[PDB]
């Protein structure tokens, strides 16, 4: 029952696609944030704490 | 040899004027009994062959295979039972035509005196499976698996069809008998390096190699059941039948041109026993522990001692056994959950209990428990392999503990535990799945009793 | 185990026992609905200190966010009941 | 564990958590009760001397240097209740907690056994499949707009309500099922 | 003075050694009741869907 | 601090429906309604049973088919003192070199 | 004719039974316990003859009855060794198995799966007796396993505790740490030796080189919990207290120091693997009794224990001592079964309470085990005339008498006296002050089961050492002559450990209070072993099992060089190719060039 813009994209570069991106994994904006754009396959994927 | 072919062509006719409710049952009994006669092949000699004309002949590395072949099928229909329930008579049959079409292909490759009839079959078992991933493949990765499946075979396939009539240009024949008593050396020059390369590549593709190994994650976890252990269990094995007959007439370049593909499988077994540790997908997992299984095979071919032919008989057969019943575990939990990642559904001991310990048997049979066939293959590849190198002991022991890492892993997450509380659909284990799990499992066991069945020719 | 089934007239006389055994309440005003900030007067350490009593006494933990919001034996009682599953 | 969290910890809270773990962690170090009814009463008057200061920026500078001084001397090996998280049989007997709609799937001949059972579950059913429609609505009906704020719930108000989102608390296993 | 926790990847720093807890703001106490917020609407449509009698699977799960 | 209004009595009434689940959890008297259909004395069969048909069968198997084979039961040479007497041969053993026997 | 093979076979085979009737009617009811325990004993007192026949004769054999397999000039078939080590060892694991079920059959009555725990502990005494009858390498592999997966079923009893499965896990994870070294010690046997049978490889090695000897002492490390692969040992303790009684404590974990027991012939004729098993195992006797010192877990203190004696049994091996060693296999047996059968009974009548600071005055309140314990507690210690006397003390006197490290004596003897610190440690919190306990008091001995079992084991650690050490023949030169002090020296320091530590204790009830040192939290956290190598090595594999094997490679790189440049290559060309816009100008000046450039370069 997921749509195509319910899952994982790229790593975003504007405010407002990093707002996109927050909404879509269920977080706060001000929370969201991607692993850097590397050449690693992150995209847009949020860099929880390290925590176990 | 025809005793064998013709029920099996017999088994289409018999498939199509079958009433709409009765497919199943016949094609069940028909198989295993087909399977019953092909067990008299396992009366091997001492001396050279079963030679049963000039087109088929029988070798004591053919018959296991043979008998595996043919014990698959029935295993193949009881697990594709299920989930063909909703389609139509002719499309079901249509399926079942194509698993009696992919036997009938890999029976008749398995004896194949000759080189280019090997070659014929052995790419004819091609086009079953591609349609059999392609057509009844659930998610729409399958085509994409399909593509991969079909190239790289093909890529590894075309060159040493090449090689094959360039042999028959200058020995006159292909006949592997004939071949044998007329090998001669191979001199070190550079278009017989392409000749090595031509001739290993093709099987080493298939194994696979680990380098070459990416078409197997995909086509194994976009196909059907019956799709995933015939893949797993017998075509796998098409490789190292394939290196085992060709490396005659390889030597002493064999030597030489061993190194890169030794160090590939060395490193690429503890690579993909680590990529275990971490997955996702019970699917993806059973796949790359075929790599690494493979991989340890391909050492054993390679190292061309008579330890190493001997383990990699018998570790072939008990990882086709075990690949597929592992298969088979994750398809009944899949039918259930339809989601096929390993977290999701867990603490399944405390709701299927009997289905637990197929879980543990499998695992500890994967995990090479001994006295197993899986530890007989593997401690003689080990100790041919210390024999080559003693510094091989490092790399084998190091695969040892992964391999009961991720097999432990595997059987912990999916069994122990808490149950997932949100599903409740989780239905008493069917008659059909616990009679599939045992008739892959006792032959194992019962395997562990008469070794020199599956130890090959050098035994 | 052979651990007798607990019943709900155990936890409340165990309770009260407990209480009654701290001096800074007189056990003749105590009573299973009083409360322990103003009909008895303690602090919230006093509380803290008897949750600690009461965990001691019945070998098991109460969570802190439970046990910061239990002020009547009453509900001491309760809670306890809750969490060993007591029929009567 | 029963009750909803709250979106963070007033200060007196924090100080209530860190005097209820540094009083267990003495009595780790204070095996026997009598040395740890001292301490314990000298660990009480040394909170009691700052109980009422005023300067809340003095009081978050205290219970911060309180706090490093635990972490200080905290017993790496402190009492655990055997039940609790850290305990010696925290999740022992989880392996024999079995849920309730696996009944479900009972043979009749296993039902044949049981049958007062089976029908006191029956009723049960009947009960929850009126009882959630009714929920449904309140819930929809008392939820603030734009979602809740809160994971708290509320309890009925009618006669013949039931609490909302009741099937899963009511019918736990058992703490101890076999 | 007692000597200082120094933390490290695998031993990470106590949450009540946190500085950032002791450092209160307005707009860190709203944070707070927004991310209990968004918590607080995902446990209800989860619990919504799963103490439906008339649900009979697994219940979705978009992050996974 | 403590509970709510609502938090007492939403406790109240789950606390309630739990009894009374926890209640009918119980069993009747009937309960286990056993469907019933079939188509010195212990020690001694037990010793018959588990100790002598085992005995008896690997008695035979080692009598009559392990040692039919060579070299599949081997001792030990049993050893040889001087002063003693072989059952075979019948020779005695010569004693040892009369060493001075004090303390 | 000739009994011994027949009965040394008989006892091994009736052992099996139950599990055949695992499937019948007997498993389904509440007998079957009853019926294990039956049979267990029953197989002892028929494994008491061919003890008394070696003990009357020196008998011995190897019954190859089944041949299995042949391997050109190998022949594998199941063989079994009858020696000493093997008549005079099952008799004591049959006896501590048939104490630990009848003490099961009270600890475990509530368990719901009590008959499948029971059918467990069968199958763990059958692959132990596997592993120490083996005539060749491939049979003691085969027990080898099975002790292994026996003990990671019985440590994950409660498969819904996170714990119990980690624990499991760590245990297989170790015990294929040895295993490698099994493998290659077994490789290089077949490769050099021609055999894996024992017969051949004593003879055809008269100076055995390091790598096989390397590989055993590998092996032994990783099964007996030596330093290196030490912690899974007490991480074990997540099982029901039977199986740490059973299997961690006195049976399967001497497996180890068992099979170099097995190659002592030789490890006497290598010199460097010796002094490393020397080494090992007064490290380990030495940290372990460390660690145990400071340990409020009653079953923690007792495992650590377990693997101080099995540090000592160790360094008995490396001064080239194999039967003393196997002597004390024996005697520890009984003591330290008894002991964990003392510290269940306490766990039980306590409400599943394991924390000695929660248990206080029981040498009144339960006077049975506190018996019991002391006895237990004087035998571990080293007593004059016990059980574990006969073995420890002449363990002391070959270590100071010996041709050794300065470093490992002085290791050995500060391990004896930290010995006697924590028994004196269990002792003192367990049974001396007031009680600490939650008023309800369930406390009851009164179950002729657990009193009988313990009973058993308490007349072994009484009476055992004395009885075995007159029957065996001698096997060794004994130290005839010793300086005064030097013949005292164990129980001296076995004393001064109980004062010391006695005193220690007694400050505890001094009304102050200090913050610990730094060697207290060292001893706490076990020298910080288990977090530091939990923690980072497992990291730094996983993580890079995710990032470099995973994604950079499988997902990425291997993509990217075959099929996917395959796939980019042709598709570019394919819009080359198939790019013209349909004008035929441009087709025939296509045609001249070609027309042009054929005629040309051709001729
Ligand atoms: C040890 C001697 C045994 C003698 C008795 C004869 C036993 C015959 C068994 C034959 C194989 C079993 C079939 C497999 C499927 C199981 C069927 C089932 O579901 O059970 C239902 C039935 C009813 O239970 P339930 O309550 O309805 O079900 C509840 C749940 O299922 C919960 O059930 P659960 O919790 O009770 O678990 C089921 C049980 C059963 O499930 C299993 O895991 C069994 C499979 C384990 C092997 C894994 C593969 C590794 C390779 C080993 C290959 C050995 C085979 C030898 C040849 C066999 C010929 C076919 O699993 C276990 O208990 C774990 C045992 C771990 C054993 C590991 C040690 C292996 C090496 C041992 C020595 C072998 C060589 C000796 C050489 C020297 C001596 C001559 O339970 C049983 O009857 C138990 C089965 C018997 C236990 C097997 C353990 C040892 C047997 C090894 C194989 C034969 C040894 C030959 C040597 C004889 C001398
Ligand atoms: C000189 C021989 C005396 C050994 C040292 C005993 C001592 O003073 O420890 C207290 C003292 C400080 O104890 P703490 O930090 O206040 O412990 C807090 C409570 O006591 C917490 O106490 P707890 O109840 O939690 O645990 C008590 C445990 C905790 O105490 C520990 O932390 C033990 C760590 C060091 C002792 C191990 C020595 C090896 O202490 C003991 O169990 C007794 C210590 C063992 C003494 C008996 C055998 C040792 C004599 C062996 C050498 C001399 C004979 C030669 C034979 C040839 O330890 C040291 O100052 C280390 C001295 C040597 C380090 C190198
Ligand atoms: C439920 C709890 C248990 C209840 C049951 C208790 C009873 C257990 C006893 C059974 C297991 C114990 C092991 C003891 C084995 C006894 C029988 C054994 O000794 O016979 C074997 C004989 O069996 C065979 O060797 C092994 C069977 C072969 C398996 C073929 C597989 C069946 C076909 C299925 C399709 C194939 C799928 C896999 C493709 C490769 C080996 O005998 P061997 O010394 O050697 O020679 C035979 C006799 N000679 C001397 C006259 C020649
Ligand atoms: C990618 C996933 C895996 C896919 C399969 C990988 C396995 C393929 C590896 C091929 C096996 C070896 C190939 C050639 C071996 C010859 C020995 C050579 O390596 O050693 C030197 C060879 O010298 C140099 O190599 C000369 C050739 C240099 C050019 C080769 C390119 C180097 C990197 C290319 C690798 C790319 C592989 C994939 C291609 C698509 C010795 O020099 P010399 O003793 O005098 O001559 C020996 C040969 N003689 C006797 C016949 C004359
Ligand atoms: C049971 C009740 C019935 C009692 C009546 C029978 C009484 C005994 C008479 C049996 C007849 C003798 C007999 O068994 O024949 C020998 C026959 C062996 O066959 P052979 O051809 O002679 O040699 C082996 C290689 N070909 O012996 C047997 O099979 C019976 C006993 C076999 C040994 C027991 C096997 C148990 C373990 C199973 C195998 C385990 C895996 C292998 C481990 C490898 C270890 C290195
Ligand atoms: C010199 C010529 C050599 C010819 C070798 C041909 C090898 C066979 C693969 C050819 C692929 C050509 C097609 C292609 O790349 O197009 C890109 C195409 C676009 O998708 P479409 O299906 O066209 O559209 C569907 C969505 N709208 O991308 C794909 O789909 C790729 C999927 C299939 C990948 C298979 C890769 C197999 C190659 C493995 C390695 C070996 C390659 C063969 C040569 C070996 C080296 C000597
Ligand atoms: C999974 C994808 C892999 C794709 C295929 C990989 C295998 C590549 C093997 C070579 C392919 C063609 C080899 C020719 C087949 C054998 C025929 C032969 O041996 O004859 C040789 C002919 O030898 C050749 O012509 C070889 C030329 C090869 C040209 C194509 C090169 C392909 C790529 C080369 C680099 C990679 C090589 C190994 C790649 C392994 C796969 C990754 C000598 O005969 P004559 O010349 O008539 O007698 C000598 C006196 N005149
Ligand atoms: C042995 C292990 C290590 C131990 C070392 C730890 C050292 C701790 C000692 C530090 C001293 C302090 O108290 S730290 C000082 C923290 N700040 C304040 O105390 C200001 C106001 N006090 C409160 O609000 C309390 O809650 C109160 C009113 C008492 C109850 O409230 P109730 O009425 O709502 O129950």
């Amino acid at each position: 029952h997921v749509t195509k813009d319910m899952f994982p994209g790229p790593y975003p570069k504007t405010p407002e696609e990093r707002a996109a991106a927050a909404k879509k994994y269920n977080m706060r904006v001000e929370d969201y944030e991607p692993y850097p754009d590397d050449g690693m396959g992150y995209g847009d994927y949020p860099k929880l704490p390290d925590r176990s | 040899m025809l005793k064998i072919i013709i029920p099996t062509t017999m088994l289409l006719p018999m498939t199509w004027m079958s009433k709409h409710n009765m497919i199943w049952i016949n094609a069940t009994v028909h198989s295993l009994l087909i399977s019953l006669i092909s067990l008299s092949l396992l009366n091997q000699l001492g001396e050279n062959s079963l030679n049963f004309s000039l087109t088929f002949f029988s070798d004591s590395l053919s018959a296991p295979l043979l008998v595996l072949t043919t014990w698959l099928l029935p295993l193949m229909l009881m697990a594709s039972q299920s989930h063909l329930s909703k389609e139509t008579t002719t499309r079901k049959k249509l399926y079942i035509t194509m698993l009696i079409l992919l036997q009938l292909f890999l029976i008749m490759t398995f004896t194949a005196t000759e080189l280019i009839l090997f070659y014929i079959l052995f790419e004819a078992t091609l086009v079953p499976t591609l349609i059999i991933i392609t057509r009844w493949g659930n998610q729409t990765e399958r085509l994409n698996a399909g593509l991969y499946f079909l190239f790289y075979t093909l890529a590894g396939s075309l060159p040493l069809l090449v090689a094959l009539v360039y042999i028959q240009n200058t020995t006159g024949s292909l006949n592997f008998l004939i071949i044998h008593y007329w090998s001669h050396p191979l001199s070190n020059s550079w278009s017989n390096i392409f000749m090595w390369l031509a001739c290993i590549m093709a099987f080493m593709v298939k194994m696979p190699l680990y380098g070459l190994h990416l078409w197997l994650p995909k086509a194994h976890v976009e196909a059907p059941i019956a799709g995933s252990m015939v893949l797993a269990a017998v075509l796998l094995k098409l490789g190292g039948y394939g290196m085992m007959r060709i490396t005659t007439i390889l030597n002493p370049l064999t030597n030489y041109m061993a190194y890169p593909f030794l160090m590939l499988s060395m490193w690429g077994m503890i690579m993909t026993s680590s990529i275990c540790l971490r997955q996702t997908d019970l699917k993806s997992l059973i796949a790359y522990s075929s790599v690494s299984h493979m991989a340890l095979v391909i050492v054993a071919i390679m190292i061309q001692t008579p330890w190493s032919f001997m383990g990699a008989t018998a570790l072939m057969i008990a990882h086709g056994l075990t690949s597929s019943m592992l298969f088979c575990l994750a398809n009944t939990n899949y039918e259930r959950v339809h989601s096929r990642t390993m977290i999701l559904a867990r603490g399944l001991q405390t709701l299927l209990p009997l289905m637990a310990t197929w879980w543990l048997v499998a695992s500890l049979t994967n995990l090479a428990l001994p006295p197993s066939i899986n530890l007989i293959g593997e401690l003689f590849i080990i100790t041919a392999s210390f024999s080559w190198s003693n510094i091989t002991i490092i790399l084998m022991g190091m695969n040892m503990m992964i391999t009961a890492l991720y097999s432990l892993y595997m059987l912990i997450t999916t069994q122990r535990g808490k149950y997932t509380h949100h599903i409740n659909n989780i239905k008493p284990s069917f008659t059909r799945e616990n009679a599939l799990m045992a008739l892959h499992i006792l032959p194992l066991l019962l395997l562990t009793l008469n070794p020199k069945m599956i130890l090959g020719p050098l035994y | 185990s052979d651990a007798p089934p607990l019943t709900l007239e155990a936890i409340k006389d165990r309770v009260l026992y407990v209480l009654k055994l701290y001096d800074k309440i007189d056990p003749e005003k105590l009573s299973v609905n009083s409360h322990f900030m103003k009909d008895l007067g303690l602090d919230s350490l006093d509380q803290v200190e008897i949750i600690m009593a009461m965990e001691d006494e019945f070998g098991f933990e109460i969570p802190d966010i439970d046990a910061e919001k239990l002020m009547c034996p009453q509900e001491i009682v309760d809670y306890i009941a809750d969490k060993k599953d007591v029929y009567e | 564990a029963f009750s909803a969290p709250a979106a963070y910890l007033t200060h007196q809270q924090k100080v209530l958590r860190l005097y209820k773990r540094a009083l267990r962690h003495l009595e780790s170090w204070c095996v026997h009760r009598d040395k740890y009814r001292y301490f314990a009463c000298l660990m009480r008057a040394r909170f009691d001397e700052h109980k009422n200061e005023k300067d809340m920026v003095k009081a978050t500078q205290l219970l911060r240097q309180a706090e490093e001084e635990f972490w200080y001397g905290q017993h790496p090996q402190p009492y655990i209740f055997p039940e609790s998280p850290g305990g010696t049989s925290y999740e022992r007997y989880e392996c024999y907690k079995v849920p309730e709609w696996c009944l479900d799937d009972w043979h009749p001949s296993e039902k044949a056994m049981y049958p007062d059972y089976f029908a006191k579950r029956e009723q049960w059913k009947r009960l929850r499949r009126e009882s959630w429609e009714r929920e449904v609505k309140q819930l929809q009906e008392e939820t603030p707009p734009g979602g809740p704020r809160t994971e708290a719930l509320p309890p009925a108000r009618k006669e013949g309500d039931l609490p909302p989102l009741w099937w899963h608390i009511v019918t736990r296993p058992r703490e101890r099922p076999m | 003075s007692f000597p200082k926790y120094k933390p490290s990847r695998l031993a990470t720093l106590p949450a009540t050694l946190d500085p950032a807890e002791y450092d209160i703001s307005p707009e860190t106490r709203k944070a707070q009741a927004e991310r209990l917020a968004i918590r607080s609407r995902l446990k209800r449509e989860y619990l919504l869907q799963y103490n439906d009698p008339n649900r009979l699977g697994v219940i979705e799960d978009p992050a996974l | 601090s403590g509970y709510t209004p609502d938090e007492k009595l939403r406790l109240q009434q789950l606390r309630e429906l739990r009894r009374r689940w926890l209640k009918d959890q119980e069993l009747s008297p009937r309960e286990p309604v056993l469907p019933p259909r079939r188509v010195t004395y212990r020690h001694s069969i037990f010793a018959v049973t588990h100790v002598l048909i085992p005995v008896w069968i690997i008695h035979y198997y080692l009598k009559y088919h392990v040692t039919a084979k060579p070299y599949t039961v081997v001792e030990r040479k049993p050893r040889i003192f001087p002063g003693d007497t072989i059952l075979e041969t019948g020779e005695v053993i010569p004693l040892m070199k009369e060493f001075p026997d004090q303390h | 004719m000739n009994p011994f093979a027949s009965l040394t076979l008989t006892t091994l085979t009736i052992l099996t039974i139950p599990i055949m009737m695992s499937n019948s009617n007997i498993y389904k009811t509440n007998l079957y316990p009853n019926y294990v325990k039956t049979t267990v004993s029953y197989a002892f007192t028929l494994s008491l003859v061919p003890l008394l026949m070696f003990m009357h004769t020196g008998q011995e054999m190897i019954i190859s009855n089944w041949h299995w397999m042949t391997l050109q000039t190998v022949e594998l078939s199941l063989s079994f060794k009858m020696d000493y080590f093997s008549v005079m060892f099952i008799p004591v694991a049959l006896f501590v198995t048939w104490s630990i079920m009848e003490f099961s059959m009270w600890y475990m009555h509530s368990d719901p799966f009590i008959n499948r725990f029971f059918k467990y502990l069968l199958l763990f005494l059958i692959t132990m007796m596997i592993l120490v009858t083996a005539n060749n390498l491939f049979q003691l592999f085969i027990g080898w396993e099975g002790v292994g997966i026996m003990s990671f079923l019985l440590i994950g009893w409660w498969h819904g505790r996170t714990d119990a499965n980690t624990a499991a896990l760590q245990a297989i994870l170790y015990n294929r740490i040895g295993d490698i070294g099994f493998v290659l010690s077994m490789a290089w046997f077949l490769t050099h030796s021609n055999a894996w049978d024992l017969q051949q490889i004593f003879m055809l090695n008269n100076e055995c080189p390091n790598m096989p000897l390397i590989g055993l002492l590998l092996a032994a490390a990783g099964k007996s919990a030596q330093f290196g692969l030490h912690p899974w040992l007490p991480s074990a303790m997540e099982g029901p207290t039977p199986v740490s009684a059973l299997l961690h404590s006195s049976t399967m974990v001497v497996a180890g120091v068992f099979l170099l027991i097995r190659f002592y012939p030789l490890m006497e004729t290598n010199k460097l693997v010796q002094t490393m098993t020397l080494c090992l195992g007064a490290i380990t006797t030495l940290f372990t009794a460390l660690c145990a010192i400071t340990q409020n877990d009653i079953k923690k203190i007792v495992a650590f224990s377990t693997s101080s004696q099995l540090g000592l049994m160790m360094v008995t091996i490396g001064i080239n001592q194999p039967h003393l060693a196997f002597l004390h296999i024996c005697m520890h047996a009984f003591f330290k079964a008894m002991l964990f059968m003392c510290s269940g009974s306490i766990i039980h009548s306590l409400n599943d309470e394991q924390d000695i600071r929660k248990m206080g005055g029981l040498y009144k309140a339960m006077p049975f085990t506190t018996t019991a314990l002391i006895i237990g507690s004087l035998a571990l210690t080293g007593m004059p005339y016990l059980t574990g006397f006969y073995s420890k003390d002449l363990i002391i006197e070959a270590v100071n008498m010996s041709y050794t490290n300065a470093w490992a004596l002085l290791m050995t003897l500060i391990a004896t006296s930290l010995t006697a610190a924590y028994s004196t440690r269990i002792i003192f919190f367990a049974f001396l002050g007031k009680p600490r306990f939650p008023p309800l008091v369930l406390i009851n001995e009164n179950n002729p089961l657990l009193i009988n079992s313990i009973k058993r084991l308490l007349i072994g650690s009484i009476f055992a050492g004395f009885i075995i050490s007159n029957n065996i023949p001698p096997m060794t030169v004994p130290n005839t002559t010793m300086p005064l002090y030097m013949k005292m020296t164990a129980l001296i320091v076995t004393i001064m450990g109980f004062m010391l530590a006695l005193e220690l204790n007694n400050t505890t009830y001094y009304l102050k209070f200090k913050y610990p040192s730094q060697t207290y939290k060292f001893s706490n956290m076990l020298g910080y072993y288990p977090s530091i190598m939990h923690r980072l090595p497992t990291y730094h594999n996983l993580s890079m099992s995710q990032k470099s094997a995973s994604s950079l490679l499988d997902l990425i790189w291997l993509e990217t060089i075959l099929p996917k440049t395959t796939s980019f290559i042709q598709m570019k060309m394919s819009i080359m190719v198939s790019n013209q816009k349909g004008l035929i100008k441009l087709y025939f000046l296509s045609f001249l060039i070609t027309i042009m450039i054929s005629m040309t370069l051709f001729n």
